[PDB]
């Protein structure tokens, strides 16, 4: 083939920026997920599982991962659970 | 991915974390026991501090790592509610995560190990609260002037036990006041 | 180019200036080469893995035998190597003892010089001691040799000797040895090891060798013949097969016809060389190559008996033996380079077919040890136990007196020695006190082997000796640091022994600091 | 739970390595006599088994502690081995490091 | 200048004692994989290009050739284990290497060899001595005849494979294959044969020694095959017409030469045809192939002639008939030729072939392999021979033990337990000894896709309720009795194993320095 | 994810593959749950799908006891509305990026 207009490369990028955000949290998923450790640039650190304080402190710079933040908030705005599934 | 930071997981972060515990442990573990060695703080401006306990070293110690703290904060949970074990809950901690981290290049789960050390701790208090002993000796039998003897074999003083001792037991059983609610 | 090269004139050969200090580097080397045999010493040395000059995959403790294998290009080295030669000489034993001893001399030796004492004062001072060591040795002899002949008795000596060697058989091979040795000695003066001849065969273990008298072979009686007493034998060393000349003796092949008369040919030339033998009235002939089908009708023709011998020392015994030589030729009819014999008879032993060669007639120190084992690796290990068992009673011939072991006297004897220092003034008693802790380390090094702590059990020696009480070595055990008496234990070593191995590793490490440059030159 | 446990077992016996190797002694024998005592105890309640045996740091040796006199309160050990299981169990459950 | 070793290359000390141990880690992994009936296979290739597969561990040891000298040792230890008992190379080399692996941090914090080799002698003794305790003589147990037993032993190895349909038929016939041999048993002399097509029901068993008969050539309808008591030649001659190895050539000038060297070409062949007739021999089995212009002679004088034999089931023929394999044609007598009782060619599978029967001389069989392809015999030949191994095993030593990791998890219990009651540095080794008596049960399941962890935690929990016997079961995934399931080997085999598996542990620790002599 | 798979083989067309991968990725969320507790897993969603097909929703996986039980019974219960908001919410999320074909700044 040819292909001179390529918008698979964004098809691939939104899908690696997305699933890259997807990958980490989900380790966080159940009773008995695992914690993280969460280091602020001024050097604070600290540890919980909950998966929406952690989405807000990735501060994605990448538009599809940013949607996925969006998501994560209209969810527990109706149902108000089930942010990490 | 565009990030403002790092980020890494695996085996790796689980294997720093144990070889920083480490680090921490080795500097306090000679340093248990009576006969433990002594050991210098240098600070920045350049002044030096000795001691042999291991309770004043972790708190004069300065080591940054995320886990590092995590066992800082421990001894003073120990030392405010006791005051005493410290060091030894330092090293105990440390040989927990070393033999953990062998079980988990084994494919074990760390959910598994953790449910060991909770059903392991659980059935090691109920073992020892049936090889304890309450307080004896203060009537009708004498081997409590032996226990102040073992102390006092390592000084001059010892050259005579029975002597010096039986009157160690005296001043303490003449103090003893109630003051509280029996 | 200015500045030039430091003190080196000649050859380009390396000169160490006087910062350098020559001395020491050359201590250095022999210092190296007694690391290497320092394990190998006491029944728990550890074993060696040495790779022959063949590319064969060799394992043994023997320290005679990595000296051969490893090669020691150091000059100052082979002293201490040359010395140990010459340790092999007049007593078959004490090799392991010039290595660590030579090499503990030259380790103190390197202290004193850094003190700034003379070299020629280091030297002087060994000289002295040593003359004290050989006085008061007599004085620690504690018992001797019965001298009954007794297979009790001599097997309970071989105990020291094969121990260090071969472990866990030190209870087979002492009577093994013993029945050996005690044929020989009721002849005076006769006693000779290369009279005792050790042939190794291939069987199932150890427990399956025993004890013959005279030349025994592993190799069967390729004749019928069962036993002859013909004096005359004749070695050849040439294969039968069809006789050719050294001339040119050109065979041409060309119809069915004449293969056939050529091939009938050598067996008229294979007819008329074993008969000339039976006309010699040889009836017993060695072969050193193959043997063809048709020879052995004619040596059952002639009723001649026929021995193969594949080895090329096992024909050189029967050449200093009983004198018959090996000629090149096919069965020269020579009777006067054949040899004598008075009884020669095929025997079986161990479900093997073996060959004696004996004198009935004459007296005769002829004997034989055969061995067995599964590998020959392990095997040829027990040969080296036989000849330094069989060599420690060829010293016991002379005057018989023997000395505790297990680091027992070298104890005793750095205790005397010590005293001798402590009340002779002047700047001779620094090299006379570290003479006596040389003897330091052998029981160190016998202690380091065992898994025990040295200072622990050095400390325990002299509190045990201080008191009197004499003939304490160390206990051989893994958890247990503690001594025990050697006389009890049954635990001897040889005087001349000790006595000649001293003079020796003294004079070896003299030597060394004598020479305080090398140069090479050219011819 | 066999492995999780069986290697809690083995992580106590740093408290006796460690005093013996403060107390210029061999670590590994007084670990040993150390354990073939209490197995004793624990095999048959007779008296001619050795029970309730610590070690002797003057001396390098096992020693009775009942009657040397040599105690230490209860909850000072029963709070030791809480506190180090909370601390073994907070650190392993961190599988990952962020930053920003 | 003057330096001792002159690229002599020696080193000692600790770290020539860690360096042996990983050397003998590599060689307990090749062979690690393949232990088990369902381990996996290999390919090694020499410098011919040709690709030999199998998970035997005898022959992979063999290919390798090692050049380092601490491995060349546990190579020699596989060849003396074959001469004792003639299986478990795998097992000695995999174990043994393990116990350099548990003491190999108990060597790097300053404990003495010599110490590690008082713990593996004192150790081993005390492992056989249980061994013959546990062992139990199994005969006339349940008034069982021997045959159901032997039967029942055979379709347990050959379970979960693709005969396990079909495996109760084939259980009779390796059993009695076994019971055709005499009181010497031994596993060259059966022979098995394959034939592609047919099912596997259509597998034959032979008494007497039967080949594929390649021949391709001419001569049918003549030689009856049925023979009362014929005389067996076994000969290499070629008897092709115009052949590579005898021919005649004579150039002359003269036209009646022609005639007679064209006839004396003819007379060579014609010779060697009558030298057999000369004899009377009635069987000709021959390795090189045979002309059609022979083949009508011995059809007219009432002889068969079979070609392109091979020199192994020539061999085995020769142990058969009772003759022997002669060269030429011209020493052939009564004292090379065979007799066999009945003589058919079968043409069973359509090809033709050639077997005996009732030879007084023979302790060999045949057997003939009938299935869909090439790969499924070839796999069930090797597969079968592991069932006559059982059987044979089980006549030869009727004391036997649980397979299958059974004994090994029982001396790891015992050994334990008696570990704590010795007071030393011995404690932490025999306690050592033991845990690597356990990687032969975890083998097991890695081996066979299971969950090695859960089997052996839950297998090991067993043991602690007294039952012995228990061990891994390779077709399940599960906790099983292999008594029970009759999966038994010979205690003297496991002897002989563990002794074989401690003195090359001790060997290698034993070694200090290694000496290199440059030429 | 085991009823979509019966409907995928009922449609035509692109159908086919493409609600067989919608169905093949809602297995990662008790796949996750298994991991968690300490289980294997692949062999444990493969023992539900199983116990799905034969029994009814009941079948599930336990965190607290570590293994496969009636979640009916170990009184664990989730609301209808925040199952269908998930897979509501996130389809409009998937779809919108599907349909990105590129982005552009401005200023």
């Amino acid at each position: 083939y040819q292909d001179r207009d390529k918008p698979a490369q964004i098809r691939f990028s939104n899908i690696s920026a997305a699933k890259a955000v997807a990958d980490a949290i989900r380790t966080s998923l159940g009773p008995k997920g695992m914690d993280k450790m969460i280091q602020d640039g001024k050097g604070d650190v600290t540890i919980t599982n909950d998966g929406a304080t952690i989405l807000k402190q990735m501060q994605v710079l990448h538009p599809a991962a940013r949607m996925l933040v969006e998501l994560s908030k209209a969810q527990d705005i109706e149902a108000g659970d089930g942010t990490t599934s | 991915l565009s990030v403002f930071g790092d980020r890494s997981t695996g085996e790796t972060i689980r294997s720093q974390n144990v070889m920083a515990a480490a680090s921490i442990a080795n500097i306090v573990k000679s340093s248990l026991g009576p006969v433990g060695l002594d050991k210098m703080l240098v600070d920045d401006i350049g002044d030096v501090t000795i001691t042999n306990d291991g309770a004043t070293i972790l708190k004069l110690l300065e080591v940054e790592h995320p886990a590092a703290k995590v066992l800082c904060e421990l001894a003073d949970l120990q030392d405010k509610e006791v005051g005493d074990g410290t060091t030894s809950v330092v090293i105990i901690a440390a040989e927990l995560l070393k033999n953990a981290d062998e079980l988990v290049k084994q494919k074990i789960h760390p959910t598994s190990v953790i449910s060991g050390y909770r059903l392991a701790c659980k059935e090691a208090v109920r073992y020892i609260n049936e090889n304890l002993i309450v307080n004896t000796d203060e009537l009708g039998r004498d081997c409590l002037i032996n226990a102040a003897k073992t102390s006092m074999s390592s000084k001059i003083i010892g050259i005579n036990g029975d002597f010096f001792a039986n009157m160690v037991v005296d001043a303490v059983l003449a103090i003893k006041y109630t003051d509280i609610r029996g | 180019k200015a500045p030039g090269f430091a003190q080196m004139l000649k050859e380009g050969a390396k000169h160490f200036s006087g910062l350098e200090e020559a001395v020491y580097r050359n201590i250095q080397a022999c210092k190296e080469l007694a690391q290497t045999t320092r394990t190998a010493y006491g029944p728990n040395g550890m074993n060696k893995m040495v790779i022959n000059h063949l590319e064969k995959l060799f394992v043994t403790n023997d320290a005679a035998t990595i000296l051969r294998e490893l090669e020691v290009q150091h000059p100052a080295a082979k002293m201490i190597v040359m010395a140990s030669h010459m340790q092999e000489q007049e007593v078959g034993d004490g090799t392991n003892f010039v290595l660590v001893f030579a090499g503990a001399l030259l380790e103190l030796a390197e202290e004193l010089l850094r003190i700034g004492l003379s070299v020629s004062e280091v030297i002087e001072g060994y000289e002295i001691a040593c003359r004290k060591a050989h006085e008061i040795l007599p004085n620690l002899v504690c018992c001797s040799a019965k001298n009954l002949r007794d297979i009790d008795e001599v097997s309970s000596l071989l105990r020291t000797s094969i121990m260090s060697k071969q472990y866990g058989n030190e209870v087979f091979l002492a009577k093994l040895i013993a029945q050996a040795c005690v044929s020989i000695f009721p002849d005076s003066g006769h006693f000779n090891v290369d009279n005792i001849r050790v042939c190794k065969i291939l069987g199932s273990g150890i427990s399956s060798s025993s004890v013959l008298h005279g030349m025994v072979f592993k190799k069967e009686t390729e004749g019928d013949v069962t036993s002859v007493k013909d004096a005359k034998i004749a070695v050849y060393s040439c294969p039968f097969d069809g006789m050719i000349t050294e001339t040119k003796g050109t065979v041409l092949i060309k119809t069915a016809e004449e293969l056939m008369n050529f091939s009938k040919g050598e067996e008229n030339l294979m007819d008329a060389q074993v008969k000339a033998i039976a006309d010699t009235g040889a009836n017993v002939v060695v072969t050193g190559g193959k043997v063809a089908d048709m020879a052995l009708h004619y040596a059952n023709k002639y009723n001649i008996m026929l021995v193969r011998l594949n080895s090329k020392w096992d024909l050189r015994r029967l050449c200093k033996t009983v004198g018959a030589t090996a000629l090149p030729r096919l069965t020269p009819p020579v009777l006067e380079e054949m040899g004598h014999c008075d009884s020669v008879y095929l025997s079986e032993v161990g479900d093997t077919q073996v060959v004696v060669f004996k004198h009935e007639k004459e007296d005769g120190a002829i004997s034989t040890i055969v061995l067995r084992g599964s590998t020959d690796n392990l095997m040829d290990d027990i040969e080296r136990a036989v000849d330094d068992g069989v060599n420690t009673f060829k010293v016991l011939t002379r005057d018989k007196r023997l000395v505790p072991g297990g680091g027992a006297t070298e104890i005793e004897l750095a205790k005397q020695i010590t005293s001798y220092g402590e009340t002779c003034p002047g700047l001779e008693q620094y090299a006379i006190k570290k003479f006596a802790e040389a003897f330091e380390a052998i029981p160190r090094a016998l202690a380091e082997n065992s898994g025990v702590k040295a200072n622990e059990v050095i400390s325990k020696l002299y509190a045990v000796h201080q008191e009197g009480n004499k003939n304490v070595g160390l206990d051989i055990e893994a958890e247990v640091p503690a001594v025990k008496d050697m006389l009890e234990a049954g635990i001897l070593d040889t005087y001349l022994g000790k006595y000649w191995a001293i003079k020796l590793a003294t004079n070896a490490a003299v030597t060394v600091l004598r020479v305080d440059q090398i140069i090479m030159a050219k011819p | 739970e066999q492995l999780a446990i069986a290697e809690f077992a083995r992580s106590l016996l740093v408290i006796p390595n460690t005093l013996a190797v403060n107390a210029a002694q061999d670590s590994t024998d007084l670990v040993a006599k150390l354990r073939a005592f209490h197995n004793e105890a624990q095999v048959n309640p007779e008296r001619k088994n050795l029970k309730w045996i610590g070690l002797d740091l003057s001396n390098g040796k096992p020693r009775d502690n009942k009657q040397a006199g040599v105690f230490e309160p209860t909850i000072v050990k029963v709070k030791s081995l809480k506190f180090a299981t909370e601390a073994a169990i907070t650190i392993l459950r961190i599988d990952d490091l962020i930053k920003l | 200048v003057i330096l001792l070793k002159e690229g002599t290359d020696s080193s000692q000390g600790i770290p020539q004692l860690v360096s042996n141990i990983s050397a003998c880690q590599v060689i307990a992994e090749a062979v690690r994989t393949t232990l088990g009936p369902r381990g996996m296979d290999k390919l090694i290739v020499d410098g011919r290009g040709k690709a030999t597969i199998s998970n035997d561990g005898a022959t992979i040891l063999k290919l390798l050739d090692v050049v380092h000298p601490a491995a060349k040792t546990l190579v020699d230890i596989a060849k003396s284990q074959d001469a004792e008992v003639g299986d478990g190379t795998t097992s000695v080399t995999l174990l043994a290497a393990e116990f350099l692996k548990q003491v190999k941090p108990y060597v790097e914090e300053g404990l003495h060899p010599q110490i590690i080799i008082r713990a593996f002698r004192t150790a081993t003794q005390l492992a056989v001595n249980k061994i013959k305790e546990i062992a139990v003589t199994v005969k006339k147990a349940d008034k069982v005849e021997q045959r159901k037993l032997l039967e029942k032993c055979a379709m347990t190895a050959l379970s979960s494979k693709l005969i396990s349909q079909q495996k109760a038929f084939f259980a009779k016939m390796v059993v009695d294959a076994v019971m055709m041999l005499d009181d010497l048993l031994q596993l060259k002399m059966i022979g098995i044969k394959k034939v592609q097509g047919g099912a596997l029901e259509d597998s034959q068993l032979v008494a007497g020694v039967a080949f594929k008969k390649t021949f391709s050539y001419a001569g049918f309808e003549m030689q009856p095959k049925k023979y009362h008591n014929p005389k067996i030649a076994l000969l290499n001659v070629e008897l092709e017409l115009k052949a590579e190895k005898d021919n005649a050539e004579i150039r002359v000038h003269t036209v009646e030469d022609y005639q007679a060297i064209v006839d004396a070409e003819w007379n060579i062949l014609y010779d060697k045809l009558e030298k057999i007739h000369h004899s009377g021999a009635k069987v000709v089995s021959s390795k090189l192939p045979i002309g059609d212009v022979a083949t009508q002679y011995f059809a007219d004088r009432d002889m068969f002639c079979a070609g392109r034999v091979p020199e192994e089931d020539l061999k085995r023929t020769m142990m058969a008939c009772g003759g022997s394999i002669q060269t030429s044609v011209n020493a052939l007598s009564a004292d090379v030729l065979g007799r066999c009782q009945v003589f058919e060619e079968t043409q069973i599978g359509g090809e033709r072939y050639n077997f005996f029967t009732g030879c007084p001389k023979a302790k060999t069989c045949t057997f003939i392999l009938r299935g869909g392809a090439e790969q499924f015999m070839e796999e069930t030949e090797r597969s079968l021979h592991d069932a006559i191994m059982i059987v044979r095993r089980a006549i030869k030593n009727d004391s036997v033990v649980a397979g299958g990791g059974a004994i090994e998890m029982e001396l790891s219990k015992y050994l334990r337990d008696y570990s704590r009651t010795i007071p030393g540095k011995q404690q932490l080794l025999i306690g050592a000894y033991a845990k690597a008596l356990e990687i032969i049960p975890r083998q097991l399941c890695d081996n066979a896709g299971f969950d090695a962890t859960n089997i052996l935690n839950k297998l090991r929990a067993r043991h602690a309720q007294g039952g012995t016997w228990y061990g891994v079961d390779i077709n399940n995934e599960d906790i099983a009795d292999n008594f029970e399931a009759f999966v038994w080997e010979p205690a003297m085999v496991r002897i002989n194993a563990l002794t074989a598996a401690s003195e090359a542990a001790c060997l290698i620790v034993s070694v200090d320095e290694t000496i290199k002599n440059p030429r | 994810a085991l009823r979509l798979t019966e409907y995928s083989r009922t449609l035509s067309g692109m159908e086919s593959y493409c609600v067989r991968a919608f169905a093949d990725a809602m297995e990662v969320i008790p796949s996750t749950l298994a991991e968690n507790a300490g289980l294997n897993p692949i062999s444990t969603v493969t023992e539900l799908r199983n116990r799905h097909a034969q029994g009814e929703k009941t079948a599930g996986i336990n965190v607290r006891k570590g293994g496969i039980s009636n979640i009916l019974e170990e009184l664990v219960v989730q609301p209808l509305l925040v199952s269908v908001s998930a897979l509501t919410l996130a389809t409009e999320t998937v779809r919108s990026i599907l349909k990105i074909d590129d982005v552009v700044n401005t200023r």
